[PDB]
């Protein structure tokens, strides 16, 4: 009936009632360009957009019709993107659409998961994701940050986790500042900010500021939050603050106050460490040399050796620097059994995967002289065989009989 | 990696849809290599995925990709650049897209184009710059863009036709060229209103704008030359363009004469294809055709121009010695490069041999940068670069100009007698350098005998 639904029908899309996923009679870009060019060739090209938006907003006043305008379109030639996203790529309707889209949503902050357990705020933010074009960022920037400021904890948290695909290089840095105003506002809300900010283009100076605003609040935290925090920290460092921050961190931590969410989130911490150690050698070599330089004090702890094993497994190339560091380390009356005991007593699930890493170390130890070497390499086998799988045990004995027949 | 892989992704749909998924997760990432590898992957899809399995399964899909690339175009400069560089390759491999592809860049230009004549600074140059927190940066390399446009469009007219975008673009570039002739650096606010202070945000901006300007001019030079069957008004226009270009270059020499010589950004590579340069020297030195000659007598006059348009071939071959590749179109199809190196060698031999240094009429200042000398310098660098890279095609090299050796000896003797004449002539101020690199040439040549 209306210019809205009629030009939908013309452009190759069917508008259904509000019970089922809408259809489309042509390809997506065919429909989009037919709509665009048809409005352009239609006279009063500026003011037909007003009739379009008025017809649409008058149509989506029903909850289910609104939801079906938002739901995926049904393809014949068999699913595609929704109607509303196929209008959101259209740059000329774009600002008015974004305005009205942000406008009515505060009717729904209590009418959440209405019919089929669908977060309509999550539906309406999920309209704005992987936008292949943005026409005005700063109007959206003002709107998004104020609409986050009004929103509840869980919903705005979900919105926070979905921003950086939406945002452009026009509007990263400024929102970096406003997010620190949100960072300070709540202790409940500190971590998904770090997720976002880690995933953004921001200057290293504000990044270093917020890095210190994290690092002062390291030991004042639960475990749940630390891998996503630490991931951010692992890609917050410079090339020059590497030794200082590794030392700062390593001396500051507990890993033991937290000690079945504990071992699970420590595995995720270590996965974050595995993702950052792999290529950023400016941090991995920084770490190796940050601990070899703290070989003086024999009070260096589980984390120092866990990292030795992980990094020895990780980098094929930096194996022998680790090898030589440990052969000097062991000799000083440093690394001893009791560390290895608790290491394999609690931090076993991480090294459970790194069986052959341990075994290679052991094999490389038992070859040489200095019975301290040989003693420690044997203790390694013992505890490694003890706490690990039957596959690990099978592997161990294989390796042992090999050292026997061979060496 | 993906050059290797993709023949898998002809077959698989799951891996294809996981790759493209990762490419569209990467363009919105913080680390820089995400954006660029995302573009790279995209273009390679766009390349080999079809020529135009069902074609209806691919066209829509590649269009979807290019709708995605309109995002990257909203991102930092080099990500735009990489597109602009790749698109000629795309079209040579995948013609059917042209009607779309042009528009993608046309609209990209239209944020800068000012289509009202009697407006002199005919582009928006404060759209190609970004200032925030007193950090001042380039965005939208317009120069490379125009280069892309020119190349694609010429190729279009060449092969595609044997439809309104390009019939417009003709008159677009025409109006741009005319406006460019009579914009005299105070529509750009240059040289006196600013002093290219690398300290000040404004002098920085000036530096950048100027580089862009010169690049623009270079492309327009290529276009004006390409259009005509050697019509004289366009050649006068080329000379005036070049006169403004050189004016800018010597402004920077004034500005680069004061500070220490770590501004090696002045030698920013030209936006002229190897191809066009080959064709240009071919037409300067081995053209006696009266029907064209009235125009060429205009360029042949302006020596500065003639030495610009050699220094280029030097920058191109020097790119070929430092890297395996050059910047332009067909800048990695090595046979194209081997063609263009042969067709430089040919002309420079013609020039150097026929016309030695002792016919000079310039004097002491240009005697430190005389032209025949630079023809020879390029010859030294070519011979060096070939023996390095195109070893097996050396018999092919020379039939241009029987074994390897007779060809080699006949080439040698020209330099040999040249240097002998050089020594026998004088002892007062004999051209040290000429001798030095004649010897160097012979050195290179030796290593085939």
């Amino acid at each position: 009936d209306s210019i809205f639904v009629k030009l939908l029908k013309i452009s190759g899309i069917i508008l259904k009632t509000g019970e089922s996923q809408n259809q489309l009679a042509v390809d997506q870009i065919a429909f989009q360009k037919k709509l665009f060019q048809t409005l352009r060739r239609h006279p009063s090209y500026p003011k037909i957009i007003e009739e379009f938006v008025s017809g649409l907003e008058s149509y989506i006043e029903d909850e289910d019709s609104f939801r079906n305008c938002l739901l995926s379109c049904e393809r014949l030639q068999s699913y595609s993107k929704s109607l509303i996203k196929l209008l959101l790529g259209i740059d000329i309707l774009q600002p008015a659409i974004i305005k009205t889209l942000f406008e009515k949503l505060p009717e729904y902050f209590f009418e959440n998961k209405n019919s089929d357990e669908i977060n309509i705020p999550r539906l309406i933010v999920s309209q704005l994701k992987w936008l292949d074009r943005v026409v005005d960022g700063k109007d959206l920037t003002t709107k998004i940050m104020q609409l986050i400021s009004i929103a509840p904890e869980n919903l705005q948290h979900d919105i926070i986790t979905s921003l950086p695909e939406i945002l452009g290089d026009s509007q990263h840095a400024d929102v970096g500042k406003e997010l620190s105003d949100l960072l300070i506002e709540n202790t409940s809300l500190t971590v998904p900010i770090l997720d976002v900010l880690s995933s953004l283009r921001l200057d290293p100076n504000f990044l270093l500021k917020v890095r210190q605003l994290v690092m002062d609040k390291l030991s004042s935290i639960r475990l749940e939050d630390l891998p996503v925090i630490i991931k951010f920290i692992l890609h917050s460092v410079t090339a020059m603050d590497t030794l200082e921050v590794i030392s700062e961190l390593r001396e500051k931590l507990d890993l033991q106050h937290c000690v079945s969410s504990g071992q699970s989130c420590i595995i995720l911490l270590f996965d974050v460490i595995k993702s950052a150690i792999r290529y950023e050698k400016t941090i991995s070599e920084a770490w190796i040399k940050a601990i070899e330089n703290t070989a003086s004090v024999s009070e260096h702890k589980v984390f120092d050796l866990v990292m030795l094993f992980i990094i020895y497994s990780t980098n094929t190339q930096t194996k022998k620097y680790i090898d030589r560091v440990l052969r000097n380390k062991i000799r000083s009356g440093c690394i001893q059994e009791q560390l290895l005991q608790s290491t394999f007593s609690v931090h076993y699930l991480v090294l459970k995967d790194m069986c052959s890493s341990i075994l290679s170390l052991a094999q490389s130890l038992l070859h040489s002289l200095d019975q301290s070497i040989i003693s420690f390499g044997s203790l390694l086998y013992k505890y490694a065989f003890k706490f690990f799988d039957t596959y690990c045990q099978q592997e161990v004995v294989g390796a042992l009989v090999t050292h026997i027949c061979s060496g | 990696l993906l050059k290797a892989v993709q023949p898998l992704l002809k077959v698989s749909m799951s891996m294809r849809d996981c790759l493209i998924l990762v490419l569209r997760k990467a363009m919105f990432a913080n680390q820089l290599d995400a954006r660029k590898s995302a573009v790279a992957g995209f273009l390679l899809l766009l390349k080999n995925f079809k020529v135009l399995y069902n074609s209806v399964a691919n066209e829509t899909f590649c269009l979807e990709i290019m709708d995605s690339l309109r995002r990257c175009l909203s991102q930092q400069a080099d990500v735009r650049l990489m597109l602009y560089e790749g698109f000629y390759d795309v079209l040579r491999r995948n013609s059917q897209l042209a009607n779309s592809v042009m528009q993608t860049l046309l609209s990209q230009l239209k944020q800068f184009y000012e289509p009202e004549p009697d407006l002199l600074p005919p582009l928006k140059l404060e759209a190609c710059i970004l200032t925030q927190g007193d950090q001042i940066s380039l965005q939208e390399p317009l120069d490379y863009l125009l280069c892309c446009i020119q190349h694609c469009l010429a190729w279009y007219k060449n092969t595609v036709i044997p439809e309104a975008f390009y019939e417009d673009l003709d008159d677009i570039l025409e109006s741009i060229t005319n406006r460019m002739i009579k914009s005299e650096l105070e529509d750009f606010e240059l040289d006196k209103s600013a002093d290219f202070s690398q300290s000040t945000s404004i002098g920085i901006k000036n530096n950048i704008s100027a580089f862009l300007v010169m690049g623009v001019c270079e492309v327009l030079i290529e276009y004006n030359f390409s259009i005509s069957s050697f019509s004289k008004n366009r050649f006068e226009d080329i000379l005036s363009l070049f006169m403004c270009y050189k004016k800018l270059s010597d402004i920077l020499n004034e500005k680069a004469g004061k500070a220490k010589t770590k501004m090696a950004n002045k030698t920013s590579d030209s936006l002229l294809s190897m191809k066009f340069v080959s064709s240009l020297l071919t037409a300067l030195f081995r053209d006696s055709i009266q029907s064209h000659q009235e125009s060429l007598s205009v360029l042949r006059s302006s020596n500065e121009f003639m030495r610009y348009a050699v220094n280029v071939a030097l920058q191109k071959v020097q790119q070929l010695k430092e890297t395996g590749h050059v910047s332009g179109p067909d800048g990695q199809n090595p046979e194209k490069i081997f063609q263009n190196l042969c067709d430089l060698t040919r002309v420079l031999l013609w020039r150097y041999t026929s016309i030695p240094t002792s016919v000079e009429e310039s004097g002491k200042k240009e005697k430190g940068k005389s032209i025949s000398l630079l023809c020879l310098e390029g010859l030294q660098k070519i011979f060096s670069a070939v023996q390095q890279f195109y070893q097996p095609k050396i018999q092919q090299f020379l039939r241009a100009l029987v074994s390897v050796t007779q060809r080699t000896a006949f080439q040698i003797r020209q330099f040999q007698r040249s240097l002998l004449n050089l020594l026998s002539s004088q002892e007062e101020d004999f051209n040290s350098k000429e001798a030095l690199l004649l010897v160097t040439v012979l050195t290179s040549l030796s290593k085939l005998l």
